[PDB]
């Protein structure tokens, strides 16, 4: 794969 | 090796097929579809020398991916502090948000990245700015359990508040 970042969350809490 | 990109020899650390290629043709900064350069794709897999030998041969580490991924983010997010150290040498922004609304910052809380964040901060990380949800880097931590993490940003803001 092309490196990738992780998913933040999009709400904490 | 004939088969492989100039981003898939730098991610896997071939220093002498790599610095070949770069005599062959003037590639060490040509993006490939996601605009990642070779520089990003051994950040991400934190190939320290190669990380090394780029920037010595010229390779621009302010350079963003179609998503504005840094090569400092890719670094700060698998927690490979050394190659941090020496992109933030090269005095990149440490601020900047990409599209998934991430900062080098949120990748090393997110990682649970303790010296990555100790040394984001030290070089001007701030650990106040929010995401588009309304959080900020001492919110995640707490919200990810990640103890010492949350104890290096409070120390910091501490700090600032007593000189």
């Amino acid at each position: 794969h092309t490196p990738r970042l992780p998913t933040l969350p999009k709400r904490v809490p | 090796a004939n088969s492989l990109s100039v981003h898939q020899l730098a991610a896997q650390g071939e220093m002498l097929y790599l610095a070949t290629r770069i005599e062959q043709e003037n590639v060490i900064n040509h993006t490939d579809e996601e605009g990642f350069t070779p520089l990003m794709w051994a950040a991400a897999h934190g190939q320290i020398a190669v990380v090394e030998f780029l920037l010595q041969n010229g390779a621009d580490p302010q350079l963003l991916g179609k998503g504005r991924e840094s090569a400092l983010s890719l670094a700060c997010s698998k927690g490979y502090t050394d190659i941090v150290k020496m992109l933030l040498d090269c005095g990149v922004d440490v601020n900047e948000y990409d599209w998934n609304g991430g900062t080098p910052l949120l990748y090393a809380v997110h990682g649970n990245h303790v010296k990555c964040v100790k040394m984001l901060l030290e070089s001007g990380a701030d650990p106040t700015i929010e995401t588009d949800s309304g959080y900020n880097s001492m919110d995640l931590a707490v919200a990810l359990g990640y103890r010492s993490v949350q104890q290096v940003i409070e120390s910091h803001l501490l700090k600032l508040l007593q000189n």
